[PDB]
DNA sequence: CCCCCCGGCCCCCCCGGC
DNA sequence: TTTCGGGGGGGCCGGGGGG
C-alpha cells in the first residue's frame, strides 16, 4: 500500500507466505487427536484451500463443526468448504486476467461465472478496473470471435464501447452526482469489451499508463499557462494558439541562434526574451514542449557548455522586466 | 519582437481587411452609449481580438491598451484557493474563466458580478473623480465556458447593463448556449481573403526589408495558412529566418511539428490496419497528447489529412467523416479524449 | 542620503497595517517634505492615500526625492520582528535594491536591523484635487469600529444618511434592521471624544461592509476618523497623523433602483 | 434612456405590455382582484417575457415601495444549494408578511403574501427541489413560488405538479409585429415594407433577438446618414444569414455528388464565418419546401437534418458536421 | 384508540432457540454451543429477516441468563460505533472483571456490524485477541464483505 | 405604539433568555396588559419552555391590546448581543406586527441603537399545561440541584429520581459505575434558603435524559432556589422563580421498558 | 487575576452498486 | 484523477467556571 511507502529501505523486511497443507498437517492431526475427533488427512488441503492459507480460520472452523459432526470426511468436505469459504476481493492485476479470460464468457463458463459475478468482480475496484481493461484490451488472443469476425472489427466494438462507459462516467461524477449508474459503468466499460476480445493474454499484464500521462499533461500544462501570462502582454491569442502556433517561431529566435553563430547570440536572445517578459526557466520550459523532429533534448546537450555558462552569467548579471508581480 | 505583434494595428483606421466589418464597428461605436452586449465570432487568428481592440478604442482613448496583469484569489466550497489571473486597463478588464475549469462559474458569480454592483473612482479625466462610464468585460474563449457559468452569465446581463457591457469572443457559436446569444448582438468576423494577406505579407516583407524574389512566395504563403493571418506571419517570419531574410521561389513551407506527427500517424494509418499498429496509434496519441494539443484540434486534422489521401476511394471517405462526426460528439460529451480518439483510428481502421 | 528616524517606530507599523488589506504594491514617494504614497486597488473602487509629514519623524532628511516600490507585506515582515521602543531609520543609497532598516532602541544592545527589498512598481500622476464635500464629519474611530462591527452583521451594506442634526447609520438584512444614529454630542470635560460635523446639503450613500471594515481597521491610527461625503463624489475616511493623514477615498454602491 | 439598449429600454412596465401571452396575462390579472395568487410555473423558449411578467405582475402587486420587502429572487447568479434552500428560502418563506402602509393599501391590492422568484430553475439540482417541496406546500398562506425555465422536463415532477403551468407561446410575426413596430415608431426608424415581418421571421420566436437585430439596423442607417429606408438586405447580412446564391451553390454541388467537390467548396466556405445553424436551417427550408423531390427524398432527408442539429446543439465541430451532412444528402 | 397493541412480528418473536425456524445445521450447532458454552467469536450473515438477530439474542439469554444485563454490550447502527467508542467503552467492557459460571463469556453484540468503519474494525482485533479469556464477540451484518480479513479470520463464518 | 416595555437594564432580559437559549430555537411571546408569556418547544418535542414576566418587572409596561409575536432566539441573542449591558431597554411593537423593536438608549450619551427584528408566521396555543394535583412537589437550593446533576451526568445519560417518604434519590447507571445521591427533608432557621422541603401524596419514580438536565440546570442563574413537582403519567416540572415571574421547564419521562 | 474544563467551529480525508 | 453531499475524526480557539 502507498501509505507504507515510509518503511520503503528503513527496515529489514520480513515476508510471511501462506503456509502450504504440508505444512500444518502434523497440528490438524494432533488437535483432532486430543478433541475426540475424526479428521480424515486425505481433505485437509481442501480446507485449507477454504481459508486461503489462515491456520486460525481452519482451527476455528474445526472448532465450529466439531460440535455436532463428530468426522471430517470425504463426503461433507465440499459442503464445509462452501459454507466457509473466503470471499477475498482480487486486485487491480488480477481483475484484469479474470476479466480477459474467454472460459467464462463461453455458455458453459457463463453458467459457472455469471454475469452478477462480472459485475461484483468490477466492484472489487471499481476506480481502476475500466483502466485496466482500456490498458489491456489490445493484447489478448481472442477465443470468442464469431464466424467470420476478425480481431481487429472486435477491438474496435470494445473500443467503441469503452467510449460510450467513459461519457457514463463522465455523467456519473458530474453536479449532478448519478452514482446509481454505477453498475451501468461496469458493464460499458469492464465487462462489454472484456467479452468482445476476451481469450487469453498474449503478454504481460500492464498497468494503466493513463495516470502518468494526465500528469504529465497537467504539469505541460501549468508550464505553458505560466508562459502564456508571461508574454500575455507582448502577444495576441489564448494558450493553444501560443503552444501551436508562436512556439516554433519562438524556438527559431531562441534555439537556432546559439547553434549558428555559437556565443555571439547571447545579447540577441536575452534581448528577445526581455521583449516578451520571458525568463531562463520560460526559455527550458518553451524548449520542452516540442515533439517529432523538432525535439531539443540532443540539440541542446549538443551545445557547448561555454556557450550555456555565458548566457546563464549574462542573463544572471543584467536587471530584467517583471510582467506579474508576486505570481 | 515578432513580426505577428510588432505591426498589429491599434486603431479601426488601421484595419486593412473586411472594410465592411470597419464599417459596422465604426457605425456601432459612433454611438457607444447603448451599445449592447456583443458576441463576435469567427475563424482563428482572423482578427477578432485586434478588432474588440480597436473598438475599445474607439469608445475610450488610446489608454485601452495600457495593460497590466493582476492575481485576483478566489475560495471554493472545499476551501480550495485558486489563483485567477486578470488583464485591467484604466477601462475595461480582460478574463479567460476557462482557465479554472469547472471552477469557472466561481468566476462569473464572484468577479464579474462584484465588477457590476459597484461604481470605480476614475481621478483621470474626470472632475468628481468617480468614472461616468460603463465598464467593459471581455471574455476569451467564450465557447469554453462551461453550462454553469454561461446560465450565472445571464441575469447579470439583464440587471446591471447600465454599469457593465459585455464583449465575448468565440470561433464557434455552437457551444454557446441559446439565452447567451439571444442576450447578445452577433458579429461575424470572416478570415481575409488571399489577397489582403498577401497585401499585409508584402507590407510587412517591405518594412523589414527582406529580399523577395517573386511576389507569389507570399502568395503561396497564404494558401497554406488557410485563412489564418497569424499563421501566416509567424510562418512568414520563420522562412525569412531559415534562409537568412532572403526568400527564394524554392522555399519549401515550414509546418509545425505536430502537424507533422499528425501527418505521419495518418500515413501509418493508411499503410498498416492491425492491433499492433493499433497500438503504435495509441502512442503517438499519448505523446501528442501529453503536449498541450488538444484533442478536437487532433481529431480534426487527422480526419482532414486522411479524406487528404489519394488513394482512398468515395466510400472510405465517407465511412471516415461519418466516423468523425460520431467521435467528435463523442468527445464533447467525455472526459478521456484518448479513449474517444482510439476507438475513432480503431473505426477507421476496420473501414479501410 | 534619505533617512526618517522615527520617535517610535510602532508607528510606521500601525501606519503600514493599516492599509495591508486594501492594497500590497504602493509607491512611496520620499522627499524633504515627508512620506507620500497614492495606490489605486486592483478593483479600482478604493484608493488609499498616505501622508507622512517631516515633523513625525525625530531626524528626518532627503537630499534627492526617491520613490521606492517597496512592498508592504515584506515591510510588516521586518517591522514584525522589530522591538516595542525602538527608532526605526530608512537609510539607503544611490542605486538602491534594497533599504536597510534600522530599529535603534535608547539602548545599545536593543536593536532589530533588518534590510528589506525593494521592487519596480509602475506610478502615474493620481490627482487628487479638493472637491467641495457637502458634509463632513469627525467622530470617535472606537464608536465607528463598533458601529461597523455590529452592523457588518446584519448586512454587507451600510447607508449613511447626514441630516439637519442627524447622522444615521442603516444596516437592512435578512433577519433585520440595524440603526446607530447619533446627533452633534460635545462634552465638556472630555472634547476629545465629541462629535464634530459640519453640514452642507443633504448626503446619502450606501456603502460595501467589507471596505468599511478594512478601513476601520486601519483606525488604529488616530482616536478619531472623519468622513466627507459629496453627493457627486467618492466618500473619504481621513485618520490624522502626527503630521499627515490616511486617507481613503470609497466608490459608493451603483444604485440600480435609482 | 439613450444610455440603455432597446432590450432593456422596452422591457414592459406592466401586463399590459406583455405582447401575446394573454392566456396567462389575463389569469395574472385576475388574480389583482381575486387575491388567491397559486404557485406558478413559467416555462417557454427564450426571450418570449417570462422573467418581464413576473417582475410586471409584482410591480402591479405591491407597488415601488412595497415590492423590495415582499419579493425573493434568487437566480443562477446565486448559490442555490441544497442548504440554502433548507435554510435561507425557508426562514424567508416562514416570515411575517411586511405591514403595508397606508399609502400602498390605498393604491395598491396589497396581496396578503410573499413572492419567491427562483429564475432559472432548470439549473437546480434534484434535491434543491426535492427539499423546496414541503416548504412550498407548507407555507402557502404566506408565501407564493415562481418558478421560470426554459427546458420545464430539468424540474422534478412533484413540483411541477404544486405549480399550476403556464407556456409562454412563440413570438413571431404575427402575434408580435405590434409591438415591434411600436419600438421603431418611438425610435424613429424608417424601414421598408415587410422589413419587420422579416426581422420576426428571422428571430424564429425570440423577440429580445428582434429587437436587437433592428437596434443594430437603426444604427448602421444612422451611421450612413443617407435617410433611407432600412432595406431587407443589410437586416439578412446583420442576422448572420447565407446569401441565397451561396445556398444555391451549395445546393448544386451537393447534387454533383462528388466528395472532393464537396469537400474543397466546404472547405473555402467556412473561411466566411457562417453559423452551422444557420445553415442547417436554410437547407432545410429549401429542400422540405421544394417540389423537385420524392417523398422517400424528403424521408431521408427530414432525419439526416434532425441528426446534424441534435449534433450541433451539443457542441461539435461545425466544419466536420456540416461535411458529413453534405456528403450523406448527397448520397441520397 | 390511543393504545398501541404489539405487532406480532415483536409479540411472538422467538425466545429460545428451538423457535427458530430454518438453517437446521447452523441452529443445532448454537444449540450445542448454548448447552457446552465456550461460544466462540462468531459473524452471521445473511439477507434482510431471517433470524439473524434474533438467533444471537437466544443464544446470548439462554447462555447468560440472569448475568445478561452486566456480561452483555450491545452497540448496533442507531448507536454511535467509532474509533473512540471502540477505544475505550469496547475496550472497558472487554478489561471488566465479571463472576461468570464456568463455562460462560461476556458478550459484546455487534448489530449491523457492516456499517463499521475500516478503523473502529482494525482496533477491535487485539481487543478480541487479548480478552477472549473472558470476552466473545458476535457480529450481525447482511454483507459480509464489509467486514475486514483479519476480524472475518478471528471469527467462525455462519452464512 | 401599541406595545411598549422598558427595562431598566438590558441585563434583565439577556439572563431571562440566555436562562433557555439552549434547548429551544422558536420562541412565541404573548404580550397583554398583565405581562408577557412566552412558550417555546425543543426540536425533539420533549422539552417545553414557559415564561412569565409581570408588569413588576419593566420601568413602563403599556399594551393596550394582545398582540402576539413569533420569533427565532439564535437571532434575538444576536441582537441583543449588540447592544450595551447598562442601557435602558425598550421592546415596541405595533398593531399586526411584522417586526419588534429594540431600542438601546444610554442616558449617560446620545447613543440610541434601534434594532428592527423580523417576526415569523407561527399559529400555536400555549394550553396552559399544568397538573392541578401532583403526586410530590419538593424544593431545594438551585446549587444543590446542579451539583447532583453534574456529578451524575458524567457516570450516565440517563438520571432516575425516586421520591419517598422524607427520602430524593438520584440514581444513575452507567457503563464505569453508578451512583446514588440521597437527601432527607430539613429546614434551618438560621439560614432557610439551605433549608430543603418536601410533601408526597404517592411514591414517585421517574427517569430522565441526563442532556435535558443539563440544560435545565442552566436556569439557576435565575433563582436560588429550584421546585420540582413530579408525577406518574405527567411530565416532570421544574420552576426557577423570577422576582415578578418565573421560568418552568416541563420534561417529559423516557418510556420505562 | 490566572489556570483548567469542555462545548463549538474549523479543517482534512474518504465513500458514493446490490 | 475528479466537477457535491454526507460522514467521521483530529487540531485548534475560546467562553465559562473555579481557585
Ligand atoms: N412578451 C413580450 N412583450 C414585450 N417584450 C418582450 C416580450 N418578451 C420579450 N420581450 C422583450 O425582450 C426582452 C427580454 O424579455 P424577457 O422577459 O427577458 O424574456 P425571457 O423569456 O424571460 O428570457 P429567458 O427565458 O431568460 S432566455 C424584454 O425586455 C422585452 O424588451
Ligand atoms: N427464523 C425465524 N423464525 C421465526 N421468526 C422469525 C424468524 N426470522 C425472522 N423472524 C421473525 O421476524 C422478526 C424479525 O426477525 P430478525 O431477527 O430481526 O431478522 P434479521 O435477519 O435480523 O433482520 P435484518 O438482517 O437486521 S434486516 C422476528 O421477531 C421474528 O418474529
Ligand atoms: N495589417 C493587419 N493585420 C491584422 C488585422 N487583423 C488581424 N491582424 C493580424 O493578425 C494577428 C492575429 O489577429 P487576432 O485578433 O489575434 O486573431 P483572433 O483573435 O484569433 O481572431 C494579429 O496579431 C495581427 O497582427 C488587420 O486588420 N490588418
Ligand atoms: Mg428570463
Ligand atoms: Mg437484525
Amino acid at each position: 500500500l502507498p501509505k507504507m511507502r515510509p518503511f520503503d529501505r528503513v527496515c529489514l523486511d520480513i515476508q510471511f507466505r501462506r503456509p502450504d497443507a504440508n505444512s500444518i498437517k502434523s497440528r490438524l492431526m494432533t488437535i483432532a487427536i486430543r478433541e475426540k475427533f475424526k479428521l480424515d488427512p486425505n481433505v485437509i488441503d481442501r480446507l485449507i484451500q477454504t481459508t486461503r492459507g489462515d491456520i486460525r480460520q481452519v482451527i476455528n472452523l474445526l472448532s465450529t463443526i466439531s460440535t455436532t459432526t463428530k468426522t471430517i470426511n470425504h463426503e461433507n468436505i465440499n459442503e464445509i468448504s462452501k459454507a466457509w469459504e473466503k470471499n477475498i476481493a482480487l486486485k487491480p492485476f488480477d481483475i484484469a486476467h479474470k476479466m480477459l479470460d474467454g472460459q467464462i464468457y463461453s455458455d458453459i463458463g457463463s453458467r459457472n461465472f455469471t454475469l452478477n459475478d462480472k459485475i461484483a468482480l468490477y466492484f472489487d475496484d471499481f476506480d481502476f478496473t475500466p483502466l485496466m481493461i482500456q490498458e489491456n484490451y489490445l493484447s489478448t488472443r481472442p477465443s470468442v470471435l464469431k464466424p467470420g469476425q476478425s480481431h481487429l472489427e472486435a477491438v474496435a466494438e470494445a473500443a467503441n464501447c469503452i467510449s460510450l462507459g467513459d461519457i457514463v462516467e463522465k455523467k456519473i461524477r458530474s453536479s449532478e452526482q448519478l452514482w446509481s449508474l454505477l453498475p451501468l459503468h461496469a458493464v460499458l466499460s469492464s465487462v462489454y469489451p472484456a467479452s468482445k476480445v476476451a481469450g487469453h493474454m498474449a503478454g504481460r499484464i500492464n498497468f494503466t499508463a493513463w495516470l502518468g500521462q494526465n500528469s504529465k499533461s497537467a504539469k505541460y500544462y501549468r508550464l505553458l499557462q505560466e508562459i502564456h501570462y508571461h508574454t500575455r502582454l507582448g502577444t495576441s491569442t489564448d494558450k493553444i494558439g501560443l503552444r501551436l502556433d508562436y512556439l516554433p517561431t519562438f524556438r527559431k529566435r531562441l534555439l537556432d541562434p546559439f547553434l549558428k553563430q555559437g556565443a555571439d547570440a547571447i545579447s540577441s536572445v536575452i534581448e528577445v526574451m526581455d521583449d516578451y517578459y520571458l525568463t531562463k526557466e520560460d526559455w527550458d520550459s518553451i524548449m520542452e514542449f516540442f515533439v517529432g523532429p523538432d525535439v531539443t533534448t540532443a540539440i541542446i546537450k549538443k551545445i557547448p557548455a561555454t556557450v550555456k555558462s555565458g548566457f546563464t552569467r549574462k542573463y544572471n548579471s543584467m536587471t530584467h522586466p517583471v510582467a506579474i508581480y508576486r505570481t | 519582437s515578432l513580426w505577428v505583434d510588432k505591426y498589429r494595428p491599434k486603431s479601426l483606421n488601421a484595419l486593412s481587411h473586411n472594410e465592411e466589418l470597419t464599417n459596422f464597428l465604426k457605425s456601432l461605436s459612433d454611438q457607444p452609449r447603448d451599445l449592447p452586449h456583443l458576441l463576435l465570432y469567427g475563424p482563428n487568428g482572423t482578427g477578432k481580438k485586434t478588432r474588440c481592440m480597436a473598438l475599445l478604442e474607439s469608445i475610450f482613448g488610446p489608454g485601452v491598451y495600457r495593460l497590466k496583469i493582476d492575481v485576483r484569489q478566489f475560495v471554493t466550497a472545499s476551501n480550495r484557493k485558486l489563483e485567477l489571473n486578470v488583464v485591467s486597463s484604466p477601462y475595461h478588464l480582460e478574463i479567460t474563466p476557462s482557465d479554472m475549469g469547472n471552477n469557472d462559474r466561481i468566476v462569473i458569480q464572484e468577479l464579474l458580478k462584484e465588477v457590476a454592483q459597484m461604481e470605480q473612482v476614475d481621478f483621470q479625466d474626470s472632475k468628481d473623480g468617480l468614472a461616468h462610464r460603463y465598464k467593459c468585460v471581455i471574455i476569451n474563449e467564450a465557447n469554453s465556458l462551461t453550462k454553469d457559468a454561461q446560465a450565472a452569465l445571464r441575469r447579470t446581463m439583464e440587471k446591471y447593463s447600465k454599469n457593465i457591457r459585455l464583449i465575448m469572443v468565440c470561433d464557434s457559436m455552437s457551444p454557446i448556449i441559446a439565452p447567451i446569444k439571444s442576450r447578445c448582438l452577433l458579429i461575424r468576423c470572416p478570415a481575409p481573403s488571399d489577397s489582403e494577406i498577401s497585401t499585409i505579407l508584402s507590407d510587412v516583407v517591405t518594412n523589414e526589408r527582406i529580399q523577395l524574389e517573386t511576389k507569389d512566395i507570399l502568395k503561396r504563403i497564404a494558401q497554406a495558412s488557410n485563412g489564418n493571418l497569424r499563421v501566416s506571419l509567424l510562418m512568414l517570419e520563420s522562412m525569412a529566418l531559415n534562409n537568412e531574410l532572403a526568400l527564394k521561389s524554392s522555399s519549401p513551407i515550414i509546418k509545425p511539428d505536430w502537424i507533422i506527427v499528425i501527418h505521419k500517424l495518418t500515413r501509418k494509418i493508411v499503410k498498416e490496419r492491425s492491433v499492433n499498429s493499433l497500438i503504435e496509434c495509441r502512442a503517438v496519441l499519448y505523446d501528442l497528447l501529453a503536449h498541450c494539443i488538444p484533442a478536437n484540434i487532433i481529431l480534426k486534422e487527422l480526419t482532414f489529412s486522411l479524406l487528404d489521401v489519394e488513394t482512398l476511394n468515395t466510400t472510405n471517405k465517407s465511412s471516415i467523416i461519418e466516423y468523425s462526426s460520431v467521435f467528435d460528439e463523442r468527445l464533447s460529451l467525455g472526459n478521456k479524449a484518448i479513449f474517444h480518439l482510439e476507438g475513432f483510428i480503431a473505426k477507421v481502421m476496420c473501414c479501410l | 542620503m534619505l533617512e526618517a528616524k522615527f520617535e517610535e517606530a510602532s508607528l510606521f507599523k500601525r501606519i503600514i497595517d493599516g492599509f495591508k488589506d486594501c492594497v500590497q504594491l504602493v509607491n512611496f514617494q520620499c522627499k524633504e517634505d515627508g512620506i507620500i504614497a497614492q495606490a489605486v486597488d486592483d478593483s479600482r473602487v478604493l484608493l488609499v492615500s498616505l501622508e507622512i509629514g517631516v515633523e513625525a519623524f525625530q531626524e528626518y532628511r532627503c537630499d534627492h526625492p526617491v520613490t521606492l516600490g517597496m512592498d508592504l507585506t515584506s515591510l510588516s515582515k521586518i517591522l514584525r520582528c522589530g522591538n516595542n521602543t525602538d527608532t526605526l531609520t530608512l537609510i539607503a543609497d544611490n542605486t538602491p535594491d534594497s533599504i536597510i532598516l534600522l530599529f535603534e532602541d535608547t539602548k545599545k544592545d536593543r536593536i532589530a536591523e533588518y534590510s528589506l527589498k525593494l521592487m519596480d512598481i509602475d506610478a502615474d500622476f493620481l490627482k487628487i484635487e479638493e472637491l467641495q464635500y457637502d458634509s463632513t464629519l469627525s467622530l470617535p474611530s472606537s464608536e465607528f469600529s463598533k458601529i461597523v462591527r455590529d452592523l457588518s452583521q446584519l448586512s454587507d451594506s451600510i447607508n449613511i444618511m447626514i441630516t439637519k442634526e442627524t447622522i444615521k447609520f442603516v444596516a437592512d438584512g435578512d433577519i433585520g434592521s440595524g440603526s446607530v444614529i447619533i446627533k452633534p454630542f460635545v462634552d465638556m470635560e472630555h472634547p476629545e471624544t465629541s462629535i464634530k460635523l459640519e453640514m452642507d446639503q443633504p448626503v446619502d450613500l450606501t456603502f460595501g461592509a467589507k471596505y468599511l471594515l478594512d478601513i476601520i481597521k486601519g483606525s488604529s491610527l488616530s482616536d478619531r476618523v472623519g468622513i466627507r461625503l459629496s453627493s457627486e463624489a467618492p466618500a473619504l475616511f481621513q485618520f490624522d497623523l502626527k503630521s499627515g493623514f490616511l486617507q481613503f477615498f470609497l466608490a459608493p454602491k451603483f444604485n440600480d433602483e435609482e | 434612456l439613450a444610455q440603455q439598449p432597446w432590450v432593456e429600454k422596452y422591457r414592459p412596465k406592466n401586463l399590459d405590455e406583455v405582447t401575446a401571452q394573454d392566456h396567462a396575462v389575463t389569469v395574472l390579472k385576475k388574480t389583482l382582484k381575486s387575491a388567491n395568487l397559486p404557485h406558478m410555473l413559467f416555462y417557454g423558449p427564450p426571450g418570449t417575457g417570462k422573467t418581464s411578467t413576473i417582475l410586471a405582475l409584482t410591480k402591479e402587486l405591491y407597488g415601488p415601495d412595497l415590492m423590495k420587502s415582499r419579493i425573493l429572487e434568487l437566480n443562477a447568479s446565486d448559490e442555490r444549494g441544497i442548504s440554502i434552500v433548507r435554510e435561507k428560502v425557508k426562514n424567508f418563506a416562514r416570515l411575517t408578511v411586511s405591514k403595508p402602509s397606508k399609502h400602498d393599501l390605498e393604491n395598491y391590492p396589497c396581496p396578503p403574501y410573499k413572492i419567491i422568484i427562483l429564475d432559472e430553475a432548470d439549473s437546480m439540482t434534484a434535491d434543491a427541489q426535492s427539499a423546496l417541496r414541503r416548504t412550498m406546500e407548507t407555507y402557502s398562506g404566506v408565501t407564493r413560488f415562481c418558478l421560470i425555465c426554459n427546458y420545464v422536463t430539468r424540474i422534478i415532477d412533484p413540483l411541477a405538479s404544486r405549480c399550476s403551468k403556464f407556456r409562454f407561446k412563440a413570438l413571431d410575426a404575427s402575434n408580435a409585429i405590434d409591438r415591434l413596430r411600436f419600438i421603431s415608431e418611438q425610435e424613429n426608424v424608417k424601414c421598408d415594407d415587410g422589413v419587420l415581418e422579416r426581422i420576426l421571421d428571422i428571430s424564429a420566436g425570440d423577440l429580445r433577438r428582434g429587437i436587437t437585430l433592428l437596434q443594430s439596423a437603426s444604427k448602421g442607417a444612422q451611421y450612413l446618414g443617407d435617410g433611407k429606408n432600412i432595406t431587407s438586405t443589410q437586416v439578412e447580412e446583420l442576422a448572420g444569414v447565407v446569401p441565397h446564391d451561396i445556398l444555391i451553390e451549395i445546393v448544386e454541388k451537393v447534387k454533383s455528388g462528388d466528395f472532393d467537390e464537396i469537400k474543397k467548396y466546404v472547405n473555402t466556405f467556412m473561411k466566411s464565418g457562417w453559423s452551422a445553424a444557420s445553415v442547417v436551417n436554410q437547407l432545410h427550408e429549401y429542400y422540405i419546401t421544394n417540389d423537385n423531390f420524392d417523398t422517400n427524398f424528403k424521408n431521408q432527408i427530414s432525419w439526416l437534418l434532425f441528426t446534424t442539429d441534435s449534433r450541433l446543439n451539443n457542441g461539435t465541430n461545425e466544419h466536420i458536421q456540416l461535411l458529413n451532412l453534405l456528403v450523406k444528402i448527397s448520397q441520397l | 384508540t390511543l393504545s398501541l397493541q404489539l405487532p406480532w412480528v415483536e409479540k411472538y418473536r422467538p425466545q429460545v432457540l428451538s423457535d427458530i425456524v430454518g438453517n437446521k445445521e447452523t441452529i443445532d450447532r448454537l444449540q450445542q454451543i448454548a448447552k457446552d458454552g465456550n461460544m466462540p467469536h462468531m459473524i452471521i450473515s445473511g439477507m434482510p429477516g431471517i433470524g439473524k438477530t434474533t438467533s444471537v439474542h437466544c443464544l446470548a439469554h439462554e447462555l447468560l441468563g440472569r448475568s445478561y444485563a452486566d456480561g452483555v454490550l450491545e452497540l448496533n447502527a442507531s448507536d454511535d460505533r467509532g474509533i473512540d467508542v471502540v477505544r475505550n467503552q469496547i475496550k472497558h467492557f472487554a478489561q471488566k472483571k465479571l463472576h461468570l459460571p464456568p463455562g460462560k463469556h461476556k458478550i459484546v453484540i455487534l448489530d449491523e456490524a457492516d456499517s463499521m468503519t475500516a478503523g473502529a474494525q482494525q482496533a477491535l482485533r487485539r481487543t478480541m485477541e487479548l480478552y477472549s479469556n473472558s470476552t466473545r464477540f458476535a457480529f450481525a451484518c447482511n454483507q459480509s464483505n464489509k467486514i475486514i480479513e483479519p476480524l472475518q479470520s478471528r471469527c467462525a463464518i455462519l452464512r
